[PDB]
């Protein structure tokens, strides 16, 4: 049933990014023996939890999925009440609380709201973390958007000397809508994923978390940019290439002179 | 009229013009209008109060230099009319603006209203018999003679990347960002203020422009060069003074690669070129990566193409053929291509005739020009 | 464990959301997955009928070289859509994508004059603004009302360039002679997946009216309303793409912060910015 | 510089002050005998009451028009012969060269400081000037606390008295290790 899995992933690849959760559950309802085989490479939105003791929010994924509970980084507690989970290193717990702090600053600077979370775990010669960012559109506004970001980062620290090897994998799951009069309703799905790795020197002024912050910042700038120009301009190009606004036989004139100049440019070769 | 056509390049900082057929243009003057600051008292002083060309360059100490074209757009049509009249004055053409064909370049993706008002000016004020408008990229590839390629030119007001296929600019993949050499000059002025040598005057701003054009190079290492302590290469002011530039002669041209230094939501020139090629189809990426021409005046920095090659290696796909050509006639590639497109026999049908415009309007030009 | 009757709703859900030009691939990924061709045979057959009746599927007519469209508004049961052009009935295999039985449809006669009239005017319109367009006009005396259901469809299926797109357009030319409230819809679905995944889904609920003055006048006038709304809609869509870096995305994620600078991570981590002080 | 230009105008009045220890008397005159005209030109086309002034020496100086045109320099540095801008243009350019999403918030919060913001009719003229340059129907709000001379010092007293200041300074050891680069590194 391995070909069945390949076609299943391609089906999710071509599936409409509006009902990712429901249709993923449906596809799992086909072959439930292949269920938690798909929940590793099928990108879907996030789940907002609620830290009761702190009064914050924290997102849900597999990295915080300790057993079947979730480690709330604002409290380092598990919900459902599992007092047998895998607590992170106390060292990494302090590094994680400052990580959550720095990314709250990051999130507030670019997203001006939204929910974020940064979990962490070990490595033999380093550590690794995940960065969840979920920005839903302004509910008051008509723009029904939902920015979703997941950043798999793996700090492969070298021997000593404080130089590292920062491996990072990201993912953006966009969502957009406008109920504008000129467009009626213009829905706009979309999703990206990239990888980047750099070896920035670690120091007392340049900790690991700062290097990760620069990488996440650059990565999201590239993804948002890349999206907006390449992919969205590509869609605009497709709509313009399908139907043209200019009347034909006028386009035959401009394309006529265009082919004339094609002959002119390829005439003096 | 059956006479030689006049090719005009509306440079954002340096307007280049002259009759077609000529290879190198013999009439080049900057794009600004200066008015006298001080009050004239003595009789027999200068006459005119509006200086353009070499007169403005000689009397910089009197004129309050202002620009009429910022970021490709025209913000003062009176000044552009005066500069267009100066092109036909007794120092650049010594002819009329109503008895010759006229070729006018423009930056790509410009607003419709600019072409509209330019047509209004060139057809009502000047009674131009033949007027044709074009881009500043098509002409550069025409001058280089290549067929397909990506034009990365940088004027004093814009840096646009245009992938051209067989002599035509694909409108579906033109990239344009409002950043250029003038903004680098302003950024450079800010660093000079951060060094002591502050030049807070427009008549003194061209000295900063000369500093940009003479002692500014791009650094390959964005951090090792940043942490250096250079030899502080001196520069002589136009009076006899000295400026120890130091650590700001390279940070100032870095604006063209990251516009975050000025705080503007855009992308660097290398990223602009990457997106300009990736917006196009797969069928030409291998050829466009091997066909890049660095036109434009602002692309003359010492080490611009080298750092571009390094950044494209960091952004383009796996070890693809990255060929970037550096023509020595970079400053006038667009004008040379203008002479090429103007001296064509087929050119007798692309210009919008005077009667057509006067009886139809600019909409007819938009339905006819390209 | 899930029953078999729910698989029909599942396959229907996967076919009714298949992007244009990618139906066969959804079929392969559902044939090699549902494992019972009988269940998806009946259920998915109805789903195929839906997916091919709603999206104005391009069907080839081998006799007259027209490539007519199958619109939901015309049928006689066993894929017996009534081709208005050439007055021929036809069967069609939704999977094979090949029509069958070009029997010369003995149409009862509803608005055949309007059918080819507004069809002709729309053929001119399609040949004007649509590159690979296709027109089809359904004439019907629906529930005691004469109407024209002019449909427009254009598409580009380029799998080597990893994209698709299918401009679909319907115009219920309600022939309510004193006031033809021509209300239709222009739904668009565009997919692009080169090194990623992007889907554009839109539609404009066009609403316009005109009195049915004459036939040729309202034919070309129907084209006037059509050219108006379509030029308007395509242009407006392009400018929505133009104003997206600073408005829609800024609703989601800004390009640069409000301070227009990068993040001094060394500053935030080294000390608190003064957020404790207000 | 306003005092310097005032010295030039006093010379044009006839009273000469050129000694270095007399330039201070010119500063004293600027501090207690100048004001800002609301209308910059309508008041210039009139003859004021020409109030007197008592020097430390005991003499008497009638100023006249050299009291409102002297601090006019701040709003027009053409009088000194310079292509710079006025104060109002510094505010409007500082606000407009920022994110468009913060302009209203910045126009609703303007704080003055520094001793030159103590002239009579300063804030009122600044409001008029900014209204002429700001876009229509945007609430402009200029605050002017009573400690404009001590604003930066009081702010220093609040900032340095915090526990985060320990991590905000530059230690001597650090300066001996890195050098001036450490200061430019931790300049904020
Ligand atoms: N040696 C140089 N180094 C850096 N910039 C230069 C040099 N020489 C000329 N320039 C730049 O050339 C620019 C002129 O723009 P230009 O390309 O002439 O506009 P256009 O291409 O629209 O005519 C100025 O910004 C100036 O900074």
């Amino acid at each position: 049933s391995d070909q069945q899995l390949d076609c299943a992933l391609d089906l999710m690849r071509r599936l409409p990014p509006q009902q990712i959760e429901k249709n993923l559950s449906d596809l799992i309802d086909l072959v439930p023996s292949l269920c938690e085989d798909l929940l590793s490479s099928v990108d879907q939105p996030l789940k907002i939890a609620r830290d009761k003791v702190v009064g914050k929010d924290y997102l849900l994924c597999d990295y915080n999925r300790d057993g079947d509970s979730y480690r709330s980084p604002w409290s380092n507690k598990y919900d459902p009440p599992l007092e047998d989970g895998a607590m992170p290193s106390a060292r990494l717990r302090k590094l994680e609380v400052e990580a959550n702090n720095a990314f709250d600053q990051y999130r507030d600077l670019y997203f001006e709201g939204g929910v974020s979370s940064v979990y962490l775990w070990d490595l033999d010669h380093g550590f690794a973390g995940v960065i969840l960012i979920k920005k839903a559109g302004d509910g008051s506004k008509k723009i029904k958007g939902c920015w979703d970001s997941i950043h798999v980062v793996e700090v492969q620290e070298k021997s000593s000397g404080r130089t590292a090897h920062y491996k990072l994998t990201s993912t953006v799951m966009l969502w957009l809508q406008t109920n504008k009069s000129g467009s009626g309703t213009m829905n706009l799905g979309g999703s990206l994923t990239r990888q980047m790795e750099k070896d920035e020197t670690v120091s007392d002024c340049s900790p690991h978390i700062a290097n990760i912050g620069r990488l996440v910042e650059d990565m999201e700038n590239k993804i948002r940019s890349t999206l907006n120009e390449i992919y969205f301009g590509k869609t605009k190009d497709i709509v313009n290439g399908l139907r043209s606004v200019q009347t034909f036989a006028d386009k035959s004139k401009q394309e006529a002179l265009k082919n004339d100049l094609v002959e002119a440019l390829k005439r003096k070769q | 009229i059956a006479n030689q056509p006049v090719v005009i390049d509306n440079g954002s900082g340096v307007i280049k013009a002259g009759f077609a057929g000529d290879q190198i243009p013999k009439y080049c003057f900057p794009n600004y209008v200066g008015r006298p600051k001080h009050v004239r008292v003595m009789a027999g002083a200068l006459e005119g109060d509006i200086f353009i060309g070499p007169k403005a360059e000689e009397h910089r100490g009197l004129l309050s230099i202002r620009y009429p074209m910022e970021h490709g757009i025209v913000k003062d049509w009176n000044d552009m009319e005066r500069i267009w009249q100066y092109v036909y004055s007794k120092d650049q053409l010594q002819t009329f603006s109503e008895e010759h064909p006229v070729l006018l370049t423009e930056a790509p993706l410009n607003p419709r209203k600019n072409r509209e008002r330019a047509a209004e000016v060139f057809f009502e004020t000047f009674n131009v018999p033949a007027l044709f408008i074009s881009m500043q990229a098509v002409l550069s590839l025409y001058a280089t003679g290549r067929t397909t390629g990506v034009v990365l030119d940088s004027g004093d007001g814009v840096t646009h990347a245009v992938p051209i296929y067989e002599g035509f600019a694909m409108p579906h993949s033109i990239m344009r960002i409002d950043i250029a050499g003038r903004d680098v000059s302003r950024f450079l002025r800010l660093y000079l203020r951060k060094e002591g040598y502050d030049f807070h005057s427009s008549s003194e701003f061209e000295i900063v422009k000369a500093i940009k054009e003479r002692a500014c190079y791009l650094s390959i290492n964005p951090q090792k060069d940043e942490t250096l302590e250079t030899e502080k290469a001196q520069y002589y002011l136009p009076d006899g003074s000295t400026i120890e530039i130091g650590p700001s002669r390279f940070r100032a041209p870095e604006l063209l690669f990251r516009p975050d230094l000025i705080g503007e939501e855009s992308e660097g020139i290398h990223e602009v070129l990457v997106f300009a090629i990736q917006k196009s189809d797969m069928d030409l990426r291998r050829t466009l990566f091997s066909n890049i021409v660095l036109s434009g005046g602002s692309t003359l920095f010492k080490g611009f193409g080298d750092r571009l090659l390094s950044e494209v290696k960091k952004l383009a796909p796996k070890d693809v053929k990255i060929r970037i050509s550096a023509p020595q006639e970079r400053l006038y590639s667009t004008w040379i291509g203008g002479s090429i497109l103007a001296s064509l026999d087929t050119f007798k049908k692309m210009w919008v005739s005077k009667k057509e415009y006067e009886e139809d309007g600019a909409r007819s030009i938009h339905r006819k020009t390209f | 464990r899930v029953s078999d009757e729910e698989k029909v709703r599942i396959a229907a859900k996967f076919i009714t959301h298949a992007p244009p030009g990618e139906f066969n691939e959804v079929f392969n990924d559902v044939r090699l997955l549902l494992n019972n061709d009988n269940l998806l045979r009946e259920g998915a057959a109805h789903a195929f009928a839906q997916y091919n009746m709603d999206q104005f599927t391009p069907v080839k007519i081998e006799g007259y070289e027209d490539q007519v469209l199958i619109t939901e508004h015309g049928d006689l049961g066993n894929s017996r859509f009534l081709d208005p052009r050439n007055k021929i009935s036809f069967k069609f295999d939704h999977l094979r994508k090949e029509a069958s039985d070009p029997q010369p449809e003995e149409v009862d006669g509803s608005l055949k004059s309007w059918r080819e009239s507004c069809d002709s005017a729309l053929r001119a319109y399609v040949k004007d603004h649509y590159s690979n367009g296709f027109c089809t006009v359904y004439a019907k005396n629906i529930d005691g009302q004469q109407t024209i259901i002019a449909c427009i469809e254009s598409h580009q299926f380029q799998p080597k360039n990893f994209w698709n797109g299918r401009w679909r357009s319907e115009w219920k030319f309600t022939i309510t002679p004193p006031t033809a409230q021509v209300v239709g819809v222009l739904k668009i679905q565009v997919h692009y997946y080169e090194d990623g995944n992007v889907q554009l889904v839109s539609h404009k609920d066009v609403q316009d009216s005109v009195t049915v003055s004459n036939e040729a006048q309202t034919a070309k006038e129907f084209i006037k309303i059509i050219e108006h709304a379509e030029n308007e809609y395509q242009t407006a869509i392009s400018e929505n793409y133009q104003t997206m870096s600073d408005t829609t995305f800024k609703a989601l994620r800004r390009q640069l912060p409000v301070t227009r600078t990068k993040i001094d991570w060394n500053k935030i981590l080294s000390y608190k910015i003064g957020k404790e002080m207000q």
